[PDB]
Protein backbone atom coordinates (compact mmCIF):
# COMPACT_ATOMS: atom_id res chain seq x y z
CA UNK A 1 0.00 0.00 0.00
CA UNK A 2 2.22 3.04 -1.08
CA UNK A 3 1.13 6.10 0.24
CA UNK A 4 3.18 9.37 0.47
CA UNK A 5 2.53 12.35 1.38
CA UNK A 6 3.83 15.90 0.84
CA UNK A 7 3.74 19.05 3.29
CA UNK A 8 5.40 22.19 4.22
CA UNK A 9 4.68 23.80 0.97
CA UNK A 10 2.95 26.96 1.12
CA UNK A 11 3.09 30.88 0.15
CA UNK A 12 6.31 32.65 0.46
CA UNK A 13 8.01 36.15 -0.73
CA UNK A 14 10.39 35.96 -3.60
CA UNK A 15 13.97 34.90 -2.47
CA UNK A 16 12.45 33.08 0.32
CA UNK A 17 12.85 29.82 1.78
CA UNK A 18 10.42 26.34 2.15
CA UNK A 19 11.18 22.93 3.16
CA UNK A 20 8.84 20.43 1.94
CA UNK A 21 8.49 16.85 3.78
CA UNK A 22 7.42 13.76 2.07
CA UNK A 23 6.38 11.05 4.44
CA UNK A 24 6.38 7.50 2.55
CA UNK A 25 4.45 4.42 4.06
CA UNK A 26 4.18 1.21 2.75
CA UNK A 27 7.07 -0.04 1.01
CA UNK A 28 10.75 -0.23 2.28
CA UNK A 29 11.80 3.45 1.58
CA UNK A 30 15.78 2.20 2.50
CA UNK A 31 16.16 0.29 -0.84
CA UNK A 32 14.19 3.35 -3.33
CA UNK A 33 15.47 6.82 -4.85
CA UNK A 34 13.06 8.86 -4.44
CA UNK A 35 12.07 12.46 -6.63
CA UNK A 36 10.84 15.40 -6.49
CA UNK A 37 8.90 16.89 -9.18
CA UNK A 38 7.20 19.66 -10.19
CA UNK A 39 3.74 21.18 -12.17
CA UNK A 40 2.51 24.62 -12.50
CA UNK A 41 -0.82 24.58 -14.31
CA UNK A 42 -0.79 25.33 -18.00
CA UNK A 43 2.79 23.22 -18.04
CA UNK A 44 3.74 19.43 -17.76
CA UNK A 45 5.57 18.30 -14.97
CA UNK A 46 8.87 18.76 -14.34
CA UNK A 47 11.47 16.48 -13.00
CA UNK A 48 12.79 18.83 -10.19
CA UNK A 49 15.55 16.43 -7.51
CA UNK A 50 16.73 13.16 -7.12
CA UNK A 51 18.39 11.33 -4.30
CA UNK A 52 19.76 7.40 -3.75
CA UNK A 53 18.30 4.86 -1.58
CA UNK A 54 20.40 6.10 0.68
CA UNK A 55 21.18 9.35 0.03
CA UNK A 56 24.73 8.22 -1.63
CA UNK A 57 24.08 10.96 -4.26
CA UNK A 58 21.54 14.04 -4.93
CA UNK A 59 20.65 15.06 -8.87
CA UNK A 60 19.00 18.22 -9.85
CA UNK A 61 17.69 19.29 -12.53
CA UNK A 62 19.66 22.65 -13.76
CA UNK A 63 16.86 25.67 -12.75
CA UNK A 64 16.84 24.30 -9.08
CA UNK A 65 20.66 23.22 -8.99
CA UNK A 66 22.44 25.37 -6.11
CA UNK A 67 18.82 26.43 -4.67
CA UNK A 68 17.04 23.43 -3.80
CA UNK A 69 18.98 20.76 -2.17
CA UNK A 70 17.17 16.76 -1.29
CA UNK A 71 17.39 15.14 1.33
CA UNK A 72 16.67 12.01 2.86
CA UNK A 73 15.95 9.94 6.32
CA UNK A 74 14.74 6.56 5.97
CA UNK A 75 14.67 5.99 9.76
CA UNK A 76 11.56 8.28 9.38
CA UNK A 77 10.70 7.56 6.19
CA UNK A 78 11.11 10.90 4.81
CA UNK A 79 12.35 13.00 2.05
CA UNK A 80 12.99 16.69 2.28
CA UNK A 81 13.49 19.42 -0.54
CA UNK A 82 15.12 22.68 0.63
CA UNK A 83 13.70 25.03 -1.60
CA UNK A 84 15.93 28.89 -1.37
CA UNK A 85 15.84 32.22 -2.86
CA UNK A 86 12.87 30.88 -4.25
CA UNK A 87 11.53 32.54 -7.41
CA UNK A 88 8.13 32.79 -8.65
CA UNK A 89 8.55 30.50 -11.15
CA UNK A 90 8.59 28.37 -8.37
CA UNK A 91 5.41 28.09 -7.68
CA UNK A 92 3.67 24.64 -8.32
CA UNK A 93 2.51 21.66 -7.37
CA UNK A 94 5.23 19.89 -5.67
CA UNK A 95 5.43 15.85 -5.87
CA UNK A 96 6.50 13.24 -4.06
CA UNK A 97 7.59 10.15 -6.69
CA UNK A 98 8.96 6.59 -6.43
CA UNK A 99 9.84 4.52 -9.40
CA UNK A 100 8.69 1.51 -8.32
CA UNK A 101 10.87 -1.08 -11.30
CA UNK A 102 10.67 -4.49 -9.54
CA UNK A 103 9.02 -7.39 -11.22
CA UNK A 104 8.10 -4.81 -14.68
CA UNK A 105 8.58 -4.10 -17.94
CA UNK A 106 9.26 -0.20 -17.10
CA UNK A 107 8.84 1.57 -13.39
CA UNK A 108 5.28 2.27 -12.19
CA UNK A 109 5.53 5.92 -10.56
CA UNK A 110 3.59 6.48 -7.11
CA UNK A 111 2.97 9.99 -6.76
CA UNK A 112 2.09 11.94 -3.81
CA UNK A 113 -1.40 14.62 -3.81
CA UNK A 114 1.57 17.17 -4.16
CA UNK A 115 1.82 19.98 -2.00
CA UNK A 116 1.21 23.74 -3.29
CA UNK A 117 4.14 26.19 -3.51
CA UNK A 118 3.41 30.12 -4.15
CA UNK A 119 6.29 32.49 -4.56
CA UNK A 120 4.80 36.17 -3.82
CA UNK A 121 6.51 39.03 -5.98
CA UNK A 122 5.24 41.91 -4.24
CA UNK A 123 6.94 44.59 -3.40
CA UNK A 124 7.01 46.15 0.38
CA UNK B 1 55.91 -33.77 -22.64
CA UNK B 2 55.97 -29.91 -21.46
CA UNK B 3 57.26 -29.45 -18.26
CA UNK B 4 55.78 -27.33 -15.61
CA UNK B 5 58.37 -24.56 -16.29
CA UNK B 6 57.36 -24.16 -20.17
CA UNK B 7 53.44 -25.06 -19.16
CA UNK B 8 53.28 -21.95 -16.36
CA UNK B 9 55.22 -20.15 -18.74
CA UNK B 10 53.07 -20.56 -21.69
CA UNK B 11 49.87 -20.39 -19.51
CA UNK B 12 51.05 -16.80 -18.15
CA UNK B 13 52.16 -15.80 -21.54
CA UNK B 14 48.84 -17.23 -23.26
CA UNK B 15 46.58 -15.61 -20.57
CA UNK B 16 48.40 -12.13 -20.59
CA UNK B 17 47.96 -12.14 -23.97
CA UNK B 18 44.10 -13.34 -24.49
CA UNK B 19 43.45 -10.04 -22.05
CA UNK B 20 45.22 -7.54 -23.24
CA UNK B 21 43.86 -8.30 -26.96
CA UNK B 22 39.80 -8.68 -24.82
CA UNK B 23 40.40 -6.31 -22.33
CA UNK B 24 38.27 -3.37 -24.01
CA UNK B 25 35.58 -6.10 -23.74
CA UNK B 26 35.94 -6.11 -20.37
CA UNK B 27 36.19 -2.22 -19.91
CA UNK B 28 33.02 -2.55 -21.98
CA UNK B 29 31.28 -4.64 -19.82
CA UNK B 30 32.15 -2.89 -16.38
CA UNK B 31 30.97 0.77 -18.26
CA UNK B 32 27.69 -1.12 -19.15
CA UNK B 33 27.22 -2.57 -16.09
CA UNK B 34 27.38 0.54 -14.09
CA UNK B 35 25.80 2.39 -16.23
CA UNK B 36 22.66 2.70 -14.58
CA UNK B 37 23.81 3.24 -11.18
CA UNK B 38 24.13 6.99 -10.80
CA UNK B 39 22.41 9.15 -13.19
CA UNK B 40 24.44 11.05 -15.01
CA UNK B 41 23.83 14.65 -16.92
CA UNK B 42 26.07 13.75 -19.78
CA UNK B 43 24.76 12.82 -22.82
CA UNK B 44 27.24 9.72 -23.73
CA UNK B 45 25.29 6.46 -23.14
CA UNK B 46 26.60 3.69 -23.64
CA UNK B 47 25.08 0.78 -26.00
CA UNK B 48 26.03 -2.06 -27.41
CA UNK B 49 29.75 -3.53 -27.74
CA UNK B 50 31.72 -1.51 -30.46
CA UNK B 51 28.65 1.15 -29.03
CA UNK B 52 30.32 1.40 -25.86
CA UNK B 53 34.47 0.38 -26.91
CA UNK B 54 33.79 3.37 -29.27
CA UNK B 55 32.00 5.84 -26.83
CA UNK B 56 35.11 5.25 -24.61
CA UNK B 57 37.23 5.94 -27.35
CA UNK B 58 35.86 9.10 -28.84
CA UNK B 59 35.23 10.60 -25.18
CA UNK B 60 38.34 9.38 -23.20
CA UNK B 61 41.01 8.09 -25.61
CA UNK B 62 42.46 4.94 -26.39
CA UNK B 63 44.64 4.16 -22.92
CA UNK B 64 40.88 4.31 -21.33
CA UNK B 65 39.79 1.13 -22.91
CA UNK B 66 43.28 -0.47 -21.05
CA UNK B 67 42.71 1.35 -17.54
CA UNK B 68 43.43 -0.77 -15.14
CA UNK B 69 45.44 -3.34 -17.68
CA UNK B 70 48.37 -4.18 -14.91
CA UNK B 71 46.28 -5.44 -12.38
CA UNK B 72 44.78 -7.47 -15.16
CA UNK B 73 47.99 -8.92 -16.25
CA UNK B 74 48.58 -9.73 -12.48
CA UNK B 75 45.02 -11.56 -12.06
CA UNK B 76 45.76 -13.72 -15.65
CA UNK B 77 49.34 -14.37 -13.91
CA UNK B 78 48.26 -15.60 -10.89
CA UNK B 79 44.96 -17.11 -11.52
CA UNK B 80 46.90 -19.16 -14.83
CA UNK B 81 49.68 -20.35 -12.57
CA UNK B 82 47.16 -21.62 -10.21
CA UNK B 83 45.40 -23.84 -12.91
CA UNK B 84 49.01 -25.22 -14.27
CA UNK B 85 49.99 -25.76 -10.81
CA UNK B 86 46.84 -27.06 -8.88
CA UNK B 87 44.37 -28.10 -10.83
CA UNK B 88 46.41 -30.72 -12.04
CA UNK B 89 46.71 -32.55 -8.60
CA UNK B 90 43.00 -32.16 -6.95
CA UNK B 91 42.10 -33.27 -10.72
CA UNK B 92 44.46 -36.42 -10.73
CA UNK B 93 43.81 -36.65 -7.05
CA UNK B 94 40.28 -37.47 -7.92
CA UNK B 95 41.12 -39.90 -10.98
CA UNK B 96 43.70 -41.69 -9.76
CA UNK B 97 42.98 -41.90 -6.07
CA UNK B 98 39.73 -44.07 -6.90
CA UNK B 99 41.44 -45.10 -10.51
CA UNK B 100 37.95 -43.74 -11.41
CA UNK B 101 37.56 -41.53 -15.02
CA UNK B 102 37.80 -37.49 -15.25
CA UNK B 103 34.00 -37.76 -14.71
CA UNK B 104 31.99 -34.45 -14.11
CA UNK B 105 31.63 -34.71 -10.69
CA UNK B 106 35.52 -34.68 -10.07
CA UNK B 107 36.06 -31.62 -12.94
CA UNK B 108 33.22 -29.80 -10.56
CA UNK B 109 34.81 -30.21 -7.55
CA UNK B 110 38.39 -29.74 -9.33
CA UNK B 111 36.89 -26.32 -10.78
CA UNK B 112 35.43 -25.52 -7.70
CA UNK B 113 38.70 -25.65 -5.39
CA UNK B 114 41.12 -24.14 -8.38
CA UNK B 115 38.50 -21.13 -8.77
CA UNK B 116 38.11 -20.72 -5.57
CA UNK B 117 41.74 -20.39 -4.01
CA UNK B 118 42.17 -18.15 -7.51
CA UNK B 119 39.51 -15.79 -6.74
CA UNK B 120 40.41 -15.37 -3.25
CA UNK B 121 44.09 -15.28 -4.97
CA UNK B 122 43.51 -12.67 -7.39
CA UNK B 123 40.89 -10.58 -5.09
CA UNK B 124 42.31 -7.01 -4.83
CA UNK B 125 43.33 -7.29 -8.94
CA UNK B 126 39.66 -7.61 -9.35
CA UNK B 127 38.73 -4.54 -6.90
CA UNK B 128 41.47 -2.50 -8.46
CA UNK B 129 40.91 -3.39 -12.23
CA UNK B 130 36.97 -3.06 -11.95
CA UNK B 131 37.46 0.28 -10.21
CA UNK B 132 40.22 1.73 -12.80
CA UNK B 133 37.76 0.39 -15.83
CA UNK B 134 34.20 1.69 -14.28
CA UNK B 135 36.17 5.52 -13.02
CA UNK B 136 35.44 8.40 -15.79
CA UNK B 137 35.31 11.99 -15.36
CA UNK B 138 32.63 12.64 -17.53
CA UNK B 139 29.48 11.26 -15.52
CA UNK B 140 29.78 13.73 -12.30
CA UNK B 141 32.01 10.49 -10.38
CA UNK B 142 35.82 11.76 -9.15
CA UNK B 143 38.06 9.33 -10.37
CA UNK B 144 39.55 8.04 -7.28
CA UNK B 145 42.55 6.82 -8.54
CA UNK B 146 45.51 7.46 -11.03
CA UNK B 147 46.86 3.92 -12.14
CA UNK B 148 47.32 0.91 -10.63
CA UNK B 149 49.45 1.12 -8.42
CA UNK B 150 47.84 4.27 -7.30
CA UNK B 151 44.92 2.29 -6.68
CA UNK B 152 46.28 -0.36 -4.80
CA UNK B 153 47.83 1.80 -2.02
CA UNK B 154 45.29 4.41 -1.99
CA UNK B 155 43.21 1.44 -0.78
CA UNK B 156 45.74 -0.52 0.76
CA UNK B 157 46.23 2.73 3.07
CA UNK B 158 42.59 4.40 3.49
CA UNK B 159 40.24 1.33 3.99
CA UNK B 160 42.86 -1.94 4.86
CA UNK B 161 44.23 -5.03 3.24
CA UNK B 162 40.79 -6.16 3.78
CA UNK B 163 39.29 -3.77 1.92
CA UNK B 164 41.12 -5.14 -1.47
CA UNK B 165 39.14 -8.47 -0.65
CA UNK B 166 36.24 -6.57 -1.18
CA UNK B 167 33.83 -8.61 -3.60
CA UNK B 168 35.20 -11.61 -2.46
CA UNK B 169 31.82 -13.87 -2.23
CA UNK B 170 29.76 -12.23 -5.00
CA UNK B 171 32.75 -13.13 -7.33
CA UNK B 172 33.51 -16.54 -5.58
CA UNK B 173 29.72 -17.67 -6.06
CA UNK B 174 29.96 -16.22 -9.66
CA UNK B 175 33.22 -18.34 -10.19
CA UNK B 176 30.72 -21.46 -8.85
CA UNK B 177 28.04 -20.52 -11.38
CA UNK B 178 30.95 -20.17 -14.35
CA UNK B 179 32.13 -23.28 -13.41
CA UNK B 180 28.88 -25.39 -12.58
CA UNK B 181 26.91 -24.33 -15.56
CA UNK B 182 29.63 -24.79 -18.23
CA UNK B 183 30.31 -28.02 -17.00
CA UNK B 184 26.76 -29.31 -17.04
CA UNK B 185 25.96 -27.23 -20.21
CA UNK B 186 28.91 -28.44 -22.48
CA UNK B 187 28.25 -32.15 -20.87
CA UNK B 188 24.36 -31.47 -22.37
CA UNK B 189 25.06 -30.12 -25.38
CA UNK B 190 28.13 -32.80 -26.82
CA UNK B 191 25.48 -35.44 -25.54
CA UNK B 192 22.72 -33.84 -27.70
CA UNK B 193 25.05 -33.71 -30.69
CA UNK B 194 26.62 -37.23 -30.62
CA UNK B 195 23.69 -39.31 -29.97
CA UNK B 196 21.25 -37.04 -31.63
CA UNK B 197 23.93 -37.01 -34.36
CA UNK B 198 22.86 -33.69 -34.89
CA UNK B 199 26.71 -32.58 -35.80
CA UNK B 200 29.78 -35.07 -35.86
CA UNK B 201 32.28 -34.95 -33.28
CA UNK B 202 35.22 -33.03 -34.67
CA UNK B 203 36.02 -29.58 -33.39
CA UNK B 204 33.24 -27.71 -34.88
CA UNK B 205 31.15 -30.13 -32.59
CA UNK B 206 33.38 -29.23 -29.96
CA UNK B 207 33.62 -25.53 -30.61
CA UNK B 208 29.63 -25.16 -30.88
CA UNK B 209 28.86 -27.02 -27.60
CA UNK B 210 31.90 -24.69 -26.19
CA UNK B 211 30.32 -21.42 -27.23
CA UNK B 212 26.89 -22.42 -26.24
CA UNK B 213 28.14 -23.56 -22.92
CA UNK B 214 29.93 -20.05 -22.32
CA UNK B 215 26.94 -17.91 -23.06
CA UNK B 216 24.78 -20.45 -20.42
CA UNK B 217 27.56 -19.89 -18.16
CA UNK B 218 27.81 -16.32 -19.03
CA UNK B 219 23.71 -15.94 -19.02
CA UNK B 220 23.27 -17.69 -15.32
CA UNK B 221 26.23 -15.46 -14.05
CA UNK B 222 25.29 -12.27 -15.31
CA UNK B 223 23.50 -11.66 -12.32
CA UNK B 224 25.73 -11.91 -9.90
CA UNK B 225 28.20 -10.37 -12.30
CA UNK B 226 26.60 -6.99 -12.24
CA UNK B 227 26.05 -7.05 -8.94
CA UNK B 228 29.70 -7.80 -7.94
CA UNK B 229 31.28 -5.36 -10.00
CA UNK B 230 28.55 -2.44 -8.40
CA UNK B 231 29.99 -4.16 -4.74
CA UNK B 232 33.53 -3.75 -5.88
CA UNK B 233 33.24 -0.25 -7.64
CA UNK B 234 31.22 1.17 -4.65
CA UNK B 235 33.19 3.79 -1.94
CA UNK B 236 32.42 2.24 1.68
CA UNK B 237 29.12 3.08 3.30
CA UNK B 238 27.37 3.09 -0.61
CA UNK B 239 26.25 -1.04 0.17
CA UNK B 240 25.11 -1.87 3.59
CA UNK B 241 25.82 -5.54 2.10
CA UNK B 242 26.04 -7.07 -1.31
CA UNK B 243 22.16 -8.56 -1.09
CA UNK B 244 21.20 -5.06 -0.26
CA UNK B 245 23.23 -3.75 -3.52
CA UNK B 246 21.30 -6.35 -5.21
CA UNK B 247 17.84 -5.51 -3.78
CA UNK B 248 18.70 -2.10 -4.80
CA UNK B 249 19.44 -2.54 -8.11
CA UNK B 250 16.20 -4.93 -8.62
CA UNK B 251 13.13 -2.49 -6.88
CA UNK B 252 15.57 0.65 -8.85
CA UNK B 253 16.67 -1.17 -12.56
CA UNK B 254 14.66 -4.42 -12.40
CA UNK B 255 15.51 -7.86 -13.90
CA UNK B 256 16.75 -6.48 -16.93
CA UNK B 257 19.57 -4.61 -14.98
CA UNK B 258 21.12 -7.75 -13.92
CA UNK B 259 21.67 -8.83 -17.57
CA UNK B 260 23.68 -5.36 -18.00
CA UNK B 261 27.02 -5.98 -20.06
CA UNK B 262 25.90 -9.39 -21.21
CA UNK B 263 27.22 -8.99 -24.51
CA UNK B 264 30.71 -8.01 -24.07
CA UNK B 265 30.71 -10.42 -21.17
CA UNK B 266 29.88 -13.51 -23.21
CA UNK B 267 32.50 -11.90 -26.24
CA UNK B 268 35.19 -11.72 -23.78
CA UNK B 269 34.87 -14.90 -22.73
CA UNK B 270 34.73 -16.72 -26.00
CA UNK B 271 37.67 -15.02 -27.42
CA UNK B 272 39.61 -14.94 -24.17
CA UNK B 273 38.93 -18.31 -24.36
CA UNK B 274 40.06 -19.21 -27.73
CA UNK B 275 42.80 -17.06 -27.77
CA UNK B 276 44.28 -18.31 -24.51
CA UNK B 277 44.18 -21.86 -26.04
CA UNK B 278 45.85 -21.48 -29.09
CA UNK B 279 48.69 -19.00 -27.86
CA UNK B 280 48.81 -21.55 -25.20
CA UNK B 281 49.63 -25.14 -27.36
CA UNK B 282 51.75 -23.35 -29.91
CA UNK B 283 53.62 -21.77 -27.05
CA UNK B 284 54.14 -24.88 -24.92
CA UNK B 285 54.79 -26.63 -27.98
CA UNK B 286 57.13 -24.27 -29.22
CA UNK B 287 58.99 -23.88 -25.98
CA UNK B 288 59.34 -27.90 -25.45
CA UNK B 289 60.53 -28.47 -28.89
CA UNK B 290 62.86 -25.58 -28.88
C1 LIG C 1 51.72 -7.86 -22.26
C2 LIG C 1 52.10 -6.50 -21.68
C3 LIG C 1 51.40 -5.37 -22.41
C4 LIG C 1 51.70 -4.03 -21.76
C5 LIG C 1 51.31 -4.08 -20.29
C6 LIG C 1 50.49 -2.87 -19.87
C7 LIG C 1 51.32 -1.60 -19.92
C8 LIG C 1 50.71 -0.60 -18.97
O1 LIG C 1 51.35 -0.17 -18.03
O2 LIG C 1 49.36 -0.12 -19.18
C9 LIG C 1 48.96 1.10 -18.58
C10 LIG C 1 47.73 1.63 -19.30
C11 LIG C 1 46.73 2.05 -18.24
O3 LIG C 1 47.06 1.36 -17.03
P1 LIG C 1 46.71 1.93 -15.58
O4 LIG C 1 45.21 1.96 -15.42
O5 LIG C 1 47.55 1.19 -14.58
O6 LIG C 1 47.24 3.45 -15.64
O7 LIG C 1 47.24 0.58 -20.11
C12 LIG C 1 47.35 0.84 -21.54
O8 LIG C 1 46.97 1.90 -22.00
C13 LIG C 1 47.95 -0.22 -22.43
C14 LIG C 1 47.48 -0.07 -23.87
C15 LIG C 1 47.80 -1.35 -24.63
C16 LIG C 1 47.36 -1.30 -26.09
C17 LIG C 1 46.74 -2.63 -26.50
C18 LIG C 1 47.49 -3.31 -27.64
C19 LIG C 1 46.76 -4.59 -28.03
C20 LIG C 1 47.56 -5.38 -29.06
Amino acid sequence: QVQLVESGGGLVQAGGSLRLSCAASGFPVMYYNMHWYRQAPGKEREWVAAIESTGWWAHYADSVKGRFTISRDNAKNTVYLQMNSLKPEDTAVYYCNVKDFGWRWEAYDYWGQGTQVTVSSLEH
Amino acid sequence: HPTLGVQLFSAGIAACLADVITFPLDTAKVRLQVQGECPTSSVIRYKGVLGTITAVVKTEGRMKLYSGLPAGLQRQISSASLRIGLYDTVQEFLTAGKETAPSLGSKILAGLTTGGVAVFIGQPTEVVKVRLQAQSHLHGIKPRYTGTYNAYRIIATTEGLTGLWKGTTPNLMRSVIINCTELVTYDLMKEAFVKNNILADDVPCHLVSALIAGFCATAMSSPVDVVKTRFINSPPGQYKSVPNCAMKVFTNEGPTAFFKGLVPSFLRLGSWNVIMFVCFEQLKRELSKS
